[PDB]
């Protein structure tokens, strides 16, 4: 006698901040990243908008 | 690096030595070609030939280090303009009498390290 149904799906994530690394392949492999060494020879300034 | 930081003529009083020859009229391009110019080309080849007003050889001599670093493969060829900046703000923001002296030790040392 089961009724018509719809599905809800979620997730939770607790105690963990979301992370986006500043790497070209999105994975660490040295603390100083590959794109942190593109303004480490002569300073360049930019605005960041998120 | 003198084909990239020295001119071919006068526009800042560079090449003063060969502009003094002009006003002595003994040039090998004929001295009778200098008496046949406007009054504006002989009034700037005699004012830049009595009083020198030389440029700084820093542009030349930091371009002779970074043009001898890309013939070693020490840095990429895309970093030959980005380390030009970095040695014109490392020798310029910490400039002294002795920094200038030791800039000219990389004109012959680094040149022959190639």
């Amino acid at each position: 006698s089961a009724v018509t149904s719809v599905t809800q799906k979620k997730f939770l994530c607790d105690r963990v901040m979301w992370r986006i690394p500043f790497s070209s392949n999105f994975m660490s492999m040295g603390a100083l990243t590959d794109l942190g060494q593109n303004m480490l020879y002569a300073n360049s300034a930019h605005a960041l908008d998120m | 690096a003198a084909l990239q930081s020295q001119p071919s003529g006068i526009n800042s009083s560079d090449d003063w030595t060969q502009a003094m020859q002009r006003i002595m009229a003994l040039t090998t391009r004929n001295p009778e070609a200098f008496r046949q110019q406007p009054q504006a080309n002989r009034l700037s080849a005699i004012l830049e030939a009595v009083v020198p007003s030389r440029s700084n050889p820093t542009h030349e001599k930091v371009l002779a280090i970074v043009n001898a670093l890309v013939e070693n493969k020490a840095i990429r060829g895309d970093e030959a303009g980005l380390v030009y900046n970095a040695l014109l703000e490392r020798v310029a923001r910490y400039n002294s009498t002795n920094v200038q002296t030791n800039l000219d030790r990389m004109v012959t040392d680094v040149r022959e390290a190639v």
